[PDB]
């Protein structure tokens, strides 16, 4: 297929590595599932003005929609991990292991 | 039933019958400080409702036909033998007072209920928040354990933090020279046996860990011997408040709503009483505890459910 | 010897000691977002690369 | 004589974190009864 | 009198007493008529009569 | 084209009023000059402390009502439709559904300031 | 498996050929044993509410026998109807297809060699 | 919780499951898991502490991943299908891609890491929702694009899941991490018969759904959480040490009882397709699942636990819970293998 | 090299994506994703949408001063990684961009390339429409049917923006 495909979904691998790779520390990746938001976006977002498929053109919207439809809900639930701690880092998130 | 979430719903706010009025009032004091009346006294003044002070057998009083039942079946402990034998082996000590925490855990229980339910305020004697001056004094007298303290510390941490302080406190000082001479004129001869010590440690209790730490989350009230004769003084110092420490000030009704379903479940209040800690004051074995609830179950109006007892004269079952 | 030593030992108390150490080794994890993610990363390679799983 | 019911130090071998302590597995202390932590 | 509280079962619920036989007797009566009408749909589309 | 070009000029005369802001004049470096500011004092701790955010049930609310203009934007266009009453009811419909989520926020106190 | 027949007409318990069935008995045991399902439904539902267990709720544990015989009629005619149309779908698929399933010839056991294994 | 917010967040957890169940298109499906988790994390932190937010934090993190590898299977089906109608999928990587997305929303192992940690750190409730009302919209991807799951990765994420949901509930004692690789273990068994016979797939998600929901309220109903807490239970109500007796033998995969009936119609549909290796294995490994339910049950059924003094008071208190359906759960879940051919109404 | 501008556009994408991916500090990870989402709507907006690259430009425009707002607020500490302070983020932040330009020198070479898919070498260009559309940017007629044809989209999505509101409200409560 086409070139720019495969740096769009390059830039999803790479934020995809980003995000399940954590370097303890919550909100850089926060910025990586949107960054996947971002390239799942362009990406059919491409497909879909490359095709003239005109009615899913209100798709990526739509998804863009739930993107920080649950970013925001990540942002909430960001804040109560750093009220229990000083510090959102993740590796203070390890009382359930017992 | 007769609450949940549908009464909320369909417009039953518990803060609609909140008034002035509600006022959640604990009395306490030493062991003869003659604040027994005083509470009722309290309670014929601000047509509030007195609870009794929760001794082995208040459960019984609040189930079933309110008589006692044998305390094999509530405590499984004594006063009087406590009074008698302290340092005692088979650990009556914080076996009565896991029994008198988990007593007075239900009280409190029933002063919410009846605070959150009706918006009448209760006048309590000695509620959950005094109760650990006991435990301290008993430890100080080197009468129970420090595994003994631990267990009550856990059962307290998980259990009073759901539960919010009374408005008020009242205190009333009275010495321990002037205890002594009421437990010489009261006349039991098992309360004659009370150390000295004992009532000093529960005094040391109660004005340096009760009072400096309870004295932010509600409004103490101290008095001696002598004005706490006289109820008008303190009814009047009563009705003067102006209530703004604690947590009472920041409850909706959403906060009493979850409280009040908390409130009425009574074995989710015990939930935490029984904990699995595995320690030989309050630890029963596994054929005295089946022996003791086959037993129980044998006992007129408690072999089924409080309406469904042919001994006792339950009709209508086969339709119940 | 045999029916309280070794008749014992070969079935059941080998299966019961290889139970025990791999249910040891399976729940003694730390608890931790960054080693469980990082172990969903080497699924997806071993997928991947090493499986053949997208063919 | 009669049946035997298990004791304390029966009773205390399912009390742990985990059933099984090993090394790792040793500091693990039990979770709290209401499931609340203190706030630190 | 025995108990030191009114419990809340000490009378019928006779609300739903009624509302419990109402129902028992309605799925009892629905089910006989469904039985009804599907022997005699079955006698119909096959002859069996 | 020439918006790439336009943008390009814009931000080469934009950098090029700094490279003869730093170059041009004479620089004497001292190390109290290129201090931190707190009004003549030294600064007591850095300021990459957490400087705890009061507005942040505003702030996360805002990434929810900023999506809405990604919704209510298409209205000039989808008034041009064929299919119009459904489309006075599903654009009513966005509008009045985030009046109820503003509601909902006002009134359980989520608009005000924490502290 | 069957899941390309029930697409033409979605979402129905009963469609319009299951009425061309048989409906089972109301003296179908496996309808007696959902009413006994319902019984014992009844009778830990006193149990664990420390009811009387025989005693107590009758107009409740008729309920739940009710209940349960009402839900197992309506599944037991779907259930028949399922198997009859695995059956249908079985037969007209082998008259559809001569070809894959051929008319056995059997043998009688005087052409048939087997071999004698001995027991000694 | 205020119970209208609670009712309008349950409600939206029902329609986000909904959603994905009568939907044909792939993004109505994503809008409908992103609806489920969104309105299912207030559900887990009903209680404000911190192991509800760590265990929504871990539990917003797995879902987001596997709703961006959804999303990414849905755009790769877009690209080589032009459509996005909710069938089999028309490539080899956004059929993996999809399956990974989904054996992450199930928990099933190697994704595992999730379900005992989200479970204890959550009520019991709660607990309930996500073990048994979650694990109906993946199941439901699963049964509609089975036409373009690889067998090979189906396969090893189900015995996977039943190996290591076997082995890691052996070495607990707290009740919702034993639920919660009895979880991993069961959606093992659920997918592993997905390719040869779906609809004994919905059969065991069926009976799996109502023997955890059995226990769990049977659990609320007791107010256990630990192994040891629920060994009080014949000191205090002793019918139901007998009901969690009768379940959790159920849920070991015994006769006659109707946990046995799921597994052996799955050893009954992949013995058909001349699978005898793997059904084996798979029964012979849910013998861990069975020894520790069998644990459970010395504990609290067979045998009787010392209590203590503090029990004598709730003996004077009836349980004022709404146990809702717990006999017919109950019964459901122990006395259903004569009724094992109604598994037809499923197909 | 003009006909690759939209490639040229990609991987400035794919360099903002291995540096925000890195995690340097969410300063510079709100840094490398504004990079990213502002090449990104200039990719996008050279196959006609418009509309929908000014969108995902502005929506993440304010989602990066919202998550701005938030590193500085709760994120932070004293020393930030700006992008080599650590050596974890420099070395991942390189083998990024190697790999990066390696499979551009792959691609422009060969003019083919593989991996998992099969990909194109040649500029993008090739693949555009012949043809004119007439005065409607389909695009932007396409949006403009979610009143028209998308009320159950309309319906689920409204709803889903308001629950998440009150989900929101629900979890930053504490008590
Ligand atoms: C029937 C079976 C189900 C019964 C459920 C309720 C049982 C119960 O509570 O009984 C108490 C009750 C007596 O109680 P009570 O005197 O009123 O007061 C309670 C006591 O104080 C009791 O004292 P307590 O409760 O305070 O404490 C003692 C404690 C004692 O408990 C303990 O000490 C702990 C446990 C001890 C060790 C474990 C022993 C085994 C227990 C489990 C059973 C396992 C085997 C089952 C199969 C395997 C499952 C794993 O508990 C009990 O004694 C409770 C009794 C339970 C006995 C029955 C158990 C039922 C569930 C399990 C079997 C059914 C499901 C699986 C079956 C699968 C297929 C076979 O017993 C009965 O009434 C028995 C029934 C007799 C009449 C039957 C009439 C039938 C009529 C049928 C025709 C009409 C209907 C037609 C319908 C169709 C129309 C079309
Ligand atoms: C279409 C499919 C329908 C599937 C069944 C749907 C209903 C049951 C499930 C829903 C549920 O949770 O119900 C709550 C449930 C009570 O909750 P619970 O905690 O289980 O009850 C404990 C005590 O019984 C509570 O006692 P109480 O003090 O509240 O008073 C007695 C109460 C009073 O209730 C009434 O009077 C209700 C009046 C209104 C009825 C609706 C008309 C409006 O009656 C009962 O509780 C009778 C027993 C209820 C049995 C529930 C299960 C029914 C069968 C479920 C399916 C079984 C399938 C077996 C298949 C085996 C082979 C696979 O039942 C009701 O409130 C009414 C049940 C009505 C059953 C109708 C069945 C045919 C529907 C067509
Ligand atoms: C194939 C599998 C490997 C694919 C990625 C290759 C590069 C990354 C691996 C190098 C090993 C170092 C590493 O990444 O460590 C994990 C690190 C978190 O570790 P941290 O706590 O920061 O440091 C202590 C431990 N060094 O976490 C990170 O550094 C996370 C950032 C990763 C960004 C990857 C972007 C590059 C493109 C990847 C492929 C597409
Ligand atoms: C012929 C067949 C031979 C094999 C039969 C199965 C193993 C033997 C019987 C079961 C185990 C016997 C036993 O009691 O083992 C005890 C041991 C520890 O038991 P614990 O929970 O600590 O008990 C409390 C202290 N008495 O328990 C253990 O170590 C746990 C072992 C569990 C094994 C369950 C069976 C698994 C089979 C499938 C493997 C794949
Ligand atoms: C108790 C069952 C109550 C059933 C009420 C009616 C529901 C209904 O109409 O269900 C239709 C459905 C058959 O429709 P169908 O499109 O074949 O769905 C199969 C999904 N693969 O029918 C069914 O799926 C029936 C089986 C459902 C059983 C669920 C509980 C066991
Ligand atoms: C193939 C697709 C098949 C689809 C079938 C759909 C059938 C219906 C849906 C079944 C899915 C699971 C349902 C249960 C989800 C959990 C519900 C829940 O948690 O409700 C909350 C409530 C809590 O009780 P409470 O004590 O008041 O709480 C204290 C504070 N939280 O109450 C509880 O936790 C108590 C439990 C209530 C619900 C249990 C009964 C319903 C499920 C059991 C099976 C019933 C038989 C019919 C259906 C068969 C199929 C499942
Ligand atoms: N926790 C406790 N431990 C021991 N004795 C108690 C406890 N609480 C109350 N008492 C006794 O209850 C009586 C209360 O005195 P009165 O003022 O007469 O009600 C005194 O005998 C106290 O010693």
């Amino acid at each position: 297929m086409s070139l720019v495909y495969m740096n769009i979904m390059m830039a999803f691998t790479v934020s995809l590595t980003g995000l399940l790779m954590y370097r303890s520390h919550l909100m850089s990746s926060l910025l990586c599932l949107e960054g996947m938001m971002l390239s799942l976006f362009i990406l059919a977002t491409l497909m879909i003005l490359n095709s003239h498929f005109t009615l899913a053109s209100m798709m990526p919207i739509i998804l863009l929609v739930f993107a920080a439809c649950e970013a925001a809900l990540g942002l909430s639930l960001l804040v109560m991990v750093s009220n229990t701690y000083g510090t959102d880092y993740v590796q203070n998130l390890n009382l359930l292991q017992c | 039933l007769q609450y949940g979430p549908l009464a909320y719903i369909l417009g039953e706010k518990t803060t609609k019958k909140m008034t002035e009025n509600s006022k959640l009032i604990t009395v306490d004091g030493n062991i003869c400080s003659g604040k027994s009346k005083l509470a009722k006294e309290v309670a014929e003044k601000l047509g509030l409702k007195h609870f009794p002070e929760a001794g082995i057998h208040y459960a019984d009083s609040t189930t079933g036909d309110g008589k006692p039942l044998p305390v094999r079946f509530s405590g499984n402990c004594s006063l009087e033998k406590f009074y008698d034998d302290p340092k005692s082996n088979d650990g009556n000590s914080y076996r009565l007072q896991a029994w008198l925490y988990a007593s007075r855990l239900l009280q409190y229980a029933d002063a919410l209920e009846h605070l959150l339910s009706t918006g009448q305020g209760v006048v309590l004697e000695r509620s959950i928040y005094s109760d650990f001056v006991f435990l301290e004094a008993m430890y100080r007298q080197g009468f129970i354990r420090k595994q003994c303290v631990d267990h009550y510390n856990q059962v307290k941490k998980v259990t009073v933090c759901e539960y919010l302080p009374p408005h008020v406190v009242i205190y009333v000082d009275v010495p321990v020279s002037e205890v002594q001479s009421r437990i010489q004129k009261k006349g039991n001869p098992h309360e004659m046996k009370i150390t000295s010590a004992y009532l000093q440690d529960i005094e040391n209790v109660y004005k340096g860990t009760f009072l400096p730490e309870m004295s932010e989350k509600c409004e103490v009230l101290q008095y001696s011997a002598w004005e706490a004769e006289d109820a008008e003084k303190v009814v009047e110092d009563i009705q003067y408040l102006k209530y703004d420490k604690g947590p009472w000030l920041d409850q909706d009704d959403r906060k009493l709503h979850n409280l009040r379903m908390l409130v009425q479940d009574k074995l989710e209040v015990l939930n935490y009483t029984s904990i699995p800690v595995f320690l030989p004051e309050v630890t029963i074995g596994a054929h005295q505890s089946d022996r003791v609830f086959q037993e129980f179950t044998e006992l007129p109006g408690r072999k089924y459910r409080a309406g469904y007892n042919e001994d006792v004269g339950d009709k209508w079952i086969w339709l119940k | 010897l045999l029916d309280l030593i070794w008749l014992e030992t070969i079935l059941p108390k080998t299966i019961s000691l290889a139970q025990m150490k791999m249910s040891t080794t399976i729940t003694s994890q730390k608890g931790l977002i960054k080693l469980y993610f990082l172990s969903f990363l080497i699924t997806i390679l071993i997928s991947t690369t090493l499986l053949n799983f997208h063919e | 004589a009669r049946q035997w019911q298990p004791d304390v130090e029966w009773a205390e071998q399912y009390g742990g974190a985990v059933m099984y302590p090993t090394k790792e597995t040793a500091h693990w202390k039990p979770p709290p009864w209401n499931d609340v932590d203190p706030p630190k | 009198k025995f108990y030191i509280q009114e419990p809340p079962h000490g009378s019928p619920n006779w609300l739903k007493v009624g509302l419990t036989l109402g129902t028992s007797a309605f799925l009892w009566i629905y089910l006989i008529k469904q039985h009804n009408e599907d022997v005699l749909e079955y006698k119909r589309r096959n002859g069996l009569e | 084209m020439n918006l790439m070009i336009t943008l390009l000029t814009n931000f080469t005369l934009a950098t090029l009023l700094v490279t003869i802001a730093f170059w041009l004049p004479q620089l004497n470096v001292y190390s109290e000059k290129t201090s931190p500011y707190e009004c003549g004092f030294d600064p007591m701790g850095s300021a990459r402390l957490p400087f705890s955010m009061k507005f942040f049930l505003v702030a996360i609310t805002f990434l929810l009502f900023d999506l809405e203009i990604a919704l209510l934007l298409p209205l000039p266009w989808a008034s041009q439709t064929t299919n119009l009453n459904t489309m006075l009811t599903m654009a009513l419909l966005l509008i009045f559904l985030l009046a109820v989520s503003l509601a909902y926020e006002w009134t359980q106190k989520g608009l005000e300031w924490t502290e | 498996m069957m899941t390309g027949r029930q697409a033409r007409a979605p979402l129905q318990f009963l469609p319009d050929e299951a009425r061309s069935l048989p409906p089972p008995k109301l003296t179908d045991p496996r309808l007696a044993y959902i009413g006994f399902l319902g019984y014992c439904s009844g009778l830990i539902d006193n149990a664990i509410r420390r009811r009387p267990v025989l005693s107590a709720g009758l107009h409740r544990q008729f309920l739940y026998i009710t209940s349960f015989v009402f839900v197992g009629y309506y599944l037991l005619k779907r259930q028949d109807y399922m198997y009859a149309v695995r059956d249908h779908d079985m037969f007209s698929y082998i008259k559809s297809h001569p070809e894959d399933f051929p008319e056995k010839d059997k043998k009688t056991y005087r052409e048939v060699f087997e071999e004698f294994h001995p027991v000694r | 919780m205020n119970p209208i917010i609670l009712i309008i967040i349950l409600m939206t957890v029902m329609l986000g499951t909904i959603i994905v169940m009568i939907s044909t298109h792939w993004l109505l499906i994503w809008i409908g898991f992103e609806m489920n988790m969104l309105a299912i994390i207030p559900i887990m932190m009903k209680k404000h502490n911190p192991r509800a937010t760590e265990a929504s934090t871990k539990y917003f993190l797995t879902q987001s991943t596997a709703s961006m590898l959804l999303m990414m299977a849905i755009i790769i089906n877009l690209m080589f299908s032009g459509q996005w109608t909710v069938m089999k999928l028309f490539n080899p990587m956004a059929s993996m891609l999809m399956t990974m997305a989904l054996a992450m929303k199930l928990g099933m192992a190697p994704f595992h890491f999730w379900v005992p940690e989200v479970t204890q750190g959550i009520p019991l409730s709660s607990g309930l929702i996500l073990l048994t009302w979650q694990k109906l919209a993946p199941m439901s991807v699963l049964y509609q694009i089975l036409p373009s799951i690889n067998l090979d990765l189906i396969l090893t994420l189900s015995i996977l899941s039943i190996t290591i949901g076997g082995w890691g509930g052996l070495n607990q004692t707290q009740l919702r991490k034993i639920m919660a690789y009895s979880s991993i273990a069961h959606m093992g068994w659920m997918t592993a018969v997905l390719l040869y016979n779906p609809t004994m797939t919905l059969l065991n998600l069926i009976i799996y759904i109502i023997m955890t929901s059995t226990m769990f309220t049977l659990f609320m109903a007791n107010s256990t959480t630990t192994t040891l807490s629920l060994s009080h239970t014949w000191n205090k109500a002793p019918i139901m040490t007998i009901l969690v007796l009768i379940t959790l033998l159920s849920m070991g995969g015994l006769p006659p009882l109707s946990g046995f009936m799921p597994k052996w119609m799955i050893i009954q549909e992949m013995t058909k397709n001349d699978s005898i290796i793997l059904p084996t294995l798979m029964a012979i490994t849910a013998l861990l699942n069975l020894y520790f339910y069998m644990r459970l049950t010395y504990s609290t059924a067979l045998t009787m636990f010392p209590s203590t003094n503090n029990m004598k008071m709730k003996w004077q208190f009836p349980t004022t819970k709404r146990m809702t359906l717990l006999p017919t759960m109950t019964v459901l879940s122990t006395m259903l293998l004569p009724l094992t051919p109604i598994l037809s109404i499923l197909e | 090299m003009m006909t690759y501008i939209v490639f040229i556009l990609s991987i400035i994408f794919v360099m903002g994506f291995v540096g925000f991916s890195s995690k340097p500090s969410p300063i510079y990870g709100g840094l490398g994703l504004i990079v990213s989402g502002g090449v990104g709507c200039g990719i996008v907006l050279n196959f006609g949408g418009s509309f929908l690259g000014l969108m995902v430009f502005l929506i993440y425009l304010g989602g990066m001063m919202v998550v701005f707002g938030y590193t500085t607020a709760m994120a932070t500490e004293q020393y930030p990684e700006v992008w080599v302070s650590n050596k974890v983020v420099l070395g991942t932040f390189i083998t990024g961009l190697l790999m990066e330009f390696l499979m551009v020198y792959y691609v422009l070479k060969d003019k083919e390339v593989e991996i998992v898919f099969k990909f194109n070498g040649m500029g993008d260009w090739v693949i555009y429409d012949t043809g004119d559309s007439g005065f409607f940017s389909e695009e932007a007629m396409g949006i403009a049917a979610l009143y028209s044809y998308g009320t159950w989209l309309v319906i689920v999505t409204g709803w889903s923006l308001l629950i998440g509101v009150v989900v929101i409200m629900e979890i930053t409560r504490g008590n």
